[PDB]
RNA sequence: CGACUCUUAGCGGUGGAUCACUCGGCUCGUGCGUCGAUGAAGAACGCAGCUAGCUGCGAGAAUUAAUGUGAAUUGCAGGACACAUUGAUCAUCGACACUUCGAACGCACUUGCGGCCCCGGGUUCCUCCCGGGGCUACGCCUGUCUGAGCGUCGCU
RNA sequence: GGUGGAGCCGCCGCAGGUGCAGAUCUUGGUGGUAGUAGCAAAUAUUCAAACGAGAACUUUGAAGGCCGAAGUGGAGAAGGG
RNA sequence: UACCCACCCGACCCGUCUUGAAACACGGACCAAGGAGUCUAACACGUGCGCGAGUCGGGGGCUCGCACGAAAGCCGCCGUG
RNA sequence: UAAGGCUAAAUACCGGCACGAGACCGAUAGUCAACAAGUACCGUAAGGGAAAGUUGAAAAGAACUUUGAAGAGAGAGUUCA
RNA sequence: CGCGACCUCAGAUCAGACGUGGCGACCCGCUGAAUUUAAGCAUAUUAGUCAGCGGAGGAGAAGAAACUAACCAGGAUUCCCUCAGUAACGGCGAGUGAACAGGGAAGAGCCCAGCGCCGAAUCCCCGCCCCGCGGCGGGGCGCGGGACAUGUGGCGUACGGAA
């Protein structure tokens, strides 16, 4: 009975969704998420898969301030200055 | 000294790595100080340290640290080389003078290991095969 | 009346008087399966719907 | 009938508020009015206005921010939006007086021993 | 040959460069000949098409002399979309059919402050160059 | 990668390489013998003035 | 569940309003490869990120 | 498992050769950087001799090498105080100074005196300004030269 | 010629090889060497007139102002405008903006609980109460204020 | 010969990831089996009308039946969404 | 020569391991496509070409934005080995 | 001449931005990914992780008659096809 | 049964700074196998390699000898050639296995502490003005603070330096 007759009684949750990975691995008892580990302060990344670790790397996101910085260094960085009026 | 940090005496594998009491840290314990240090005030940078006094059980290190950016180390020049990004904690690359003699370098016959740049970057260079374009 | 999300009764009551110069009785809202919170607002008896209703362009 | 930049720049800020007041009330007519039927003419419209209140208040953040500026240039102790956003290595690297100081004892090196300059064999 | 690196020269890259240029772009690209009259006239060559500017086809299906004004510029087709250039569909509604600027010749500009400008401009480069020639 | 991509010669054997190729610059039939169409040509170790430069 | 928190609540309004189909003009235009959602579920057969 | 007369061989490729090869598809483009520097110096130091400046005549130490000379890494002290040369001036004119070579004979040593000596008149000190006093060599010998030293400075030939 | 069957052929499918293309890879070079608490990288949710996805963006959300550019835009609508006009669109970008998590910062993560400052209503500080704005995470440096100590003294 | 619709080959050289029947070889497809196994746990359906292109299968009525209040009855949790 | 058919003689199913396979040994329904002695270093002999008590090759230099060029040319380098 | 300390340059660069090229591969190859690709889907989770390019030149993508409940057809029409 | 210096040590939502994550090829500390190899096998090797961990930048480390040498001597670092697959190590076996000289790329050198000399010659933070303000800086003026005598500036640092 350690199958189909267990995979029955499968109400109750261990994972959940983590609220900085966006991944769905709360642990609800440990408290530690265990794809990023939340409370510890660092990512979990890891050299360890090197596929697991292009999956969520600067690149894969949006890069909402990286992506505009070497826009303005390409051009060289100024500021407080507005191109010559008409 | 250090202890191989393992399950019991469990240290698998053959019985050459098969220790554990008896063995001794790479660096030094004036190194470690340093790093710990330079650790909690992360801020500041660290410069270097002396001895006070010893226990049969501690040592007690006292460090010599630094804030970049006292306006009193910024303007006065030769101070202002910690300032600079590069040495961002000398302590835990191995810069410190204590910390630099764990690397073993020096000249001479017997820094020859670490006759690149460094321990490392010795094999680098020898452990490579200079694979020219044209034979 | 559709009402943004982060909205408390007395912001709706506050935003729904200001604005239809009315008076609002009481607020009762719920969100609805989408994300969008409802809000049916109450008018005070003095004070009717079916005008407030062709003043606002609904109907 | 463009709300344009032109014509806000130079207005006084209580004026403006007015005029995206104005605006803010008509979209919200032509959200109702999108619920209503309407008409694709004002379904049009309901993008023209949204935009239209970005014209009017980029005017008005502009011309706060412009101003304000204008009170603690020249103060040094000033707010973190105005101070100036390189980069955080950028914005530690030292000063521009803090690499072309020189300790006197090398000024006077600099000073008796300068570089000449000489081509040779002639 | 070209030569300066810097540039391309790949079959793979301008290929990519085409069909994933800006509308900014595509002006300058969507450029067709001027006729021998206006060629003389103005000292230009060719010009970017315009909404309004009168064309004779030259080449395709229904080539002619008959002089059409254009209507509008597909430049996402990438393609213009002239007057009596046309046919018919199966239940008579008339669609118009699309040809280069390429393949088209301008017979009448339709001028304009920021047109004459560039005609200037052009002219005043081309007799540059055979001044700078002489 | 390091595939042994280039290769080799003496410098005596690729001087002497262009010595056999130049020789044979002359020669009428192994330059034809090109399709080198070179029929009306005056004469063939082909000089001309040093205005061409 | 009946109990829900918000932010389950917040999946499902989401996961919910990407199921419509595809309208029917994105076929028209200019350059497409796009002729069915292909992203849909079903309560059934496949069952959420949870 | 070897078969009738070879050597031995003890070819090392036990490690990991693979990983850490080094392949040199850099080494033409390489010859370029390095062109470009060579080049852009000169321009920029103009009228200084290119290769460098002048270094001593030296002798190669172990015993089979005994009779070649070389350019040393700089001209000793004791050399300096003789030709009559300030250590901290020398290095301003292009005079390379070592100053950590025992000095054992005479003979080497007036060698690479004569050097400097040879140095000196055939120098032009480029004045501090145009309009500048003395030690400066006069605008004749001045005008005559634009001239970069191509090729080591006082090339030292066996 | 009875039907089935086999072979071959004449054609119908099924399948998707082959070929032919190719906005993608791969490899090798060159230039530069681009983060952050002023608040990153990473996630959540939302945003189009008709829009699910990708992509782009952020309640000022299929963008903001500006400068070139210089008539489109478009699957369909709809539009202003006056195309003698920052004047459609696009690129650039430098002008302003930055929903929610996150080193994520008041404390916790339920999405609740607060503290302390201001400004609306309420009050007419009367306190809530209702509305609005600013702070409040740990470490550590220089400085300041307030201290503690039968530590070392001094004067009483 | 036909169809196909865009590119191709001969010699002299040079260069390969180079020639399949096999590896319970890899992937995709397809047969025979074969119109074969099979659509068997809870005793149960029948008539009439409606709707409908089309009705054993839907609906309404009528009739026969079952679950049979420790339920196939009426509400919830977790889960499901 | 090839297609069908007809006859007369011959005739076991390939692959493989195997002293011996048609095997009452194993793989193998059929078809498409993919698919297995590769590169480098080091030797060694055999051979081809250059020069010859020498001969080289780099690594370096001098000659390019390369279109061809990341080529070719040249260097008391040329021998520091 | 230690027990104090700094430093360009050559030097390294499968991560980034930005380029240039090839005796390359050419969609079961080439990167997992020519496209909604780290996508769909699976596992509680670490993680695992696909398939899928091509009308024509132009949608000119069958108007209209007709059979057919409708799917489908026959004419017709479009097309160099 | 006080008040006052200092020393040690607290508290401040104090004034002003700053640290923390990521990225991670290359870079630096450490840590650290076993497949594997030896026809086993544990010695050895894989191999100070992977994972683990720590740390940096446009490059990283190192660097101005407690070196090299045995010459008739050279002369910081790193890198390429070369030494040279050599000196040695090893159930001297599998493997391992560097260096010194030369040539070449590049090539730059310098700073502390102490001994002493010099009315701390110093340094930090305020207030008022003069210029400067999209890498916060000069100029002046203030019995406005404070460190520093348990020691702040100049010369000076061994190649001599001071006098
Ligand atoms: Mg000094
Ligand atoms: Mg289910
Ligand atoms: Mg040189
Ligand atoms: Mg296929
Ligand atoms: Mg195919
Ligand atoms: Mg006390
Ligand atoms: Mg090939
Ligand atoms: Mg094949
Ligand atoms: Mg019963
Ligand atoms: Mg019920
Ligand atoms: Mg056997
Ligand atoms: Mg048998
Ligand atoms: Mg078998
Ligand atoms: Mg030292
Ligand atoms: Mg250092
Ligand atoms: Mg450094
Ligand atoms: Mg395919
Ligand atoms: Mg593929
Ligand atoms: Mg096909
Ligand atoms: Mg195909
Ligand atoms: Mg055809
Ligand atoms: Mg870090
Ligand atoms: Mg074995
Ligand atoms: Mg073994
Ligand atoms: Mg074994
Ligand atoms: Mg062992
Ligand atoms: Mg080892
Ligand atoms: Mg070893
Ligand atoms: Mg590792
Ligand atoms: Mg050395």
């Amino acid at each position: 009975t350690k199958g189909t007759s267990s995979f029955g009684k499968r109400r109750n949750k261990t994972h959940t969704l983590c609220r900085r990975c966006g991944s769905k691995a709360y642990h609800l008892q440990k408290s530690t998420c265990g794809k990023c580990g939340y409370p510890a302060k660092r990512k979990r990344k890891y050299n360890w898969s090197a596929k697991a670790k292009r999956r969520n790397t600067t690149g894969t996101g949006r890069m909402r301030h990286l992506k505009i910085v070497y826009r303005r260094f390409r051009h060289g960085f100024r500021e407080g200055i507005t191109p010559k009026p008409k | 000294g250090r202890k191989r940090p393992v399950p019991k005496g469990a240290t698998y594998g053959k019985p050459v790595h098969h220790g554990v009491n008896q063995l001794k840290f790479a660096r030094s314990l004036q190194s470690v100080a340093e790093e710990r240090a330079g650790r909690h005030c992360g801020a500041l940078r660290v410069l270097n340290s002396y001895w006070v006094g010893e226990d049969s059980t501690y040592k007690f290190f006292e460090v010599i640290l630094i804030d970049p950016f006292h306006k009193a180390i910024r303007r006065n020049p030769d101070t202002q080389w910690i300032t600079k990004p590069v040495h961002k904690h000398r302590e835990m690359r191995g810069l410190t003078s204590a910390g630099r003699k764990s690397r073993g370098l020096g000249k001479g016959h017997k820094f020859h290991h670490t006759i690149g740049g460094s321990r490392r970057a010795a094999w680098r260079r020898r452990n490579t095969l200079q694979l020219h374009r044209y034979r | 009346f559709i009402v943004d999300v982060k909205a408390n009764k007395h912001q709706i009551k506050q935003a729904v008087k200001k604005l239809y110069d009315i008076d609002v009785a009481k607020v009762n809202t719920l969100i609805r399966p989408d994300g969008e919170k409802k809000a049916y607002v109450r008018l005070a008896p003095d004070y009717d719907a079916l005008d407030v209703a062709n003043k606002i362009g609904i109907i | 009938a463009k709300i344009k930049a032109r014509d806000l720049r130079g207005k006084k800020k209580e004026e403006l508020l007015k005029q995206l007041e104005d605006l803010k009330v008509e979209l919200s007519q032509l959200r109702v009015a999108k619920v209503t039927g309407g008409a694709a003419s004002k379904l049009s419209k309901i993008r023209v206005v949204r935009k239209s209140i970005a014209r009017v208040l980029t005017v008005i953040n502009q011309t706060q921010k412009e101003n304000l500026r204008k009170f603690y240039k020249g103060k040094k102790y000033k707010p973190l939006d105005l101070r100036p956003k390189k980069t955080r290595a950028m914005r530690r690297r030292l000063n521009k007086h803090e690499e072309n100081l020189k300790t006197k004892k090398q000024q006077r090196k600099e000073r008796l021993y300068p570089l000449r300059k000489f081509a040779v064999k002639a | 040959m070209k030569f300066n690196p810097f540039v391309t020269s790949d079959r793979s890259k301008n290929r990519k460069r085409h069909f994933n240029a800006p509308s900014h772009i595509r002006r300058k690209i969507m450029s067709s000949p001027l006729s021998k009259e206006l060629r003389q006239k103005y000292n230009v060559r060719s010009m970017p098409i315009r909404k309004d500017d009168e064309v004779q086809v030259v080449r395709g299906h229904y080539k002619g002399q008959q002089i059409g004004k254009v209507v509008q510029v597909y430049r996402k087709k990438y393609v213009i979309y002239i007057e009596r250039v046309q046919r018919e569909k199966a239940n008579g509604t008339t669609v118009h059919v699309g040809i280069h600027p390429s393949k088209v010749v301008i017979t009448r500009l339709k001028l304009d402050k920021d047109r004459k400008k560039i005609l200037e401009r052009k002219a005043k480069s081309r007799q540059v160059g055979k001044e700078k020639g002489k | 990668t390091w595939r042994r991509w280039h290769r080799r010669v003496n410098t005596t054997q690729k001087r002497y390489a262009i010595c056999s190729a130049l020789a044979a610059s002359a020669l009428p039939a192994l330059v034809m013998s090109k399709g080198h169409r070179i029929e009306e040509v005056p004469e063939l170790p082909l000089v001309v003035e040093d205005k061409v430069e | 569940s009946s109990h829900k928190t918000f932010r389950i609540k917040r999946f499902l309004a989401k996961k919910q309003k990407q199921n419509r189909p595809i309208p029917q003009w994105i076929r028209m235009k200019t350059g497409n490869k796009i002729r069915y959602n292909s992203k849909r579920r079903h309560w059934r057969r496949t069952k959420l990120g949870l | 498992a070897p078969s009738r007369n070879g050597m031995i061989l003890k070819p090392h490729f036990h490690k990991d050769w693979q990983r850490r090869v080094a392949t040199w598809f850099n080494q033409p483009a390489r010859k370029i950087r390095r062109r470009k520097a060579r080049q852009a110096k000169a321009r920029r130091i103009a009228p200084r001799p290119a290769s460098g400046p002048l270094r001593p005549v030296v002798r190669c130490p172990t015993v089979r090498y005994h009779t070649k000379v070389r350019a040393g890494r700089g001209f000793s002290l004791e050399e300096l105080r003789v030709a009559g040369i300030h250590k901290k001036v020398a290095r301003t004119i292009g005079i390379s100074v070592d100053p950590r070579r025992r000095n054992k004979c005479t003979e080497s040593l007036q060698a690479n005196v004569q050097r400097l000596k040879e140095y000196r008149s055939k120098l032009i000190l480029f004045p501090r300004k145009p309009s500048a006093p003395k030690k400066g060599d006069s605008s004749a010998e001045e005008l005559k030269l634009a001239t970069q030293l191509t090729g080591p400075v006082m090339p030292i030939r066996n």
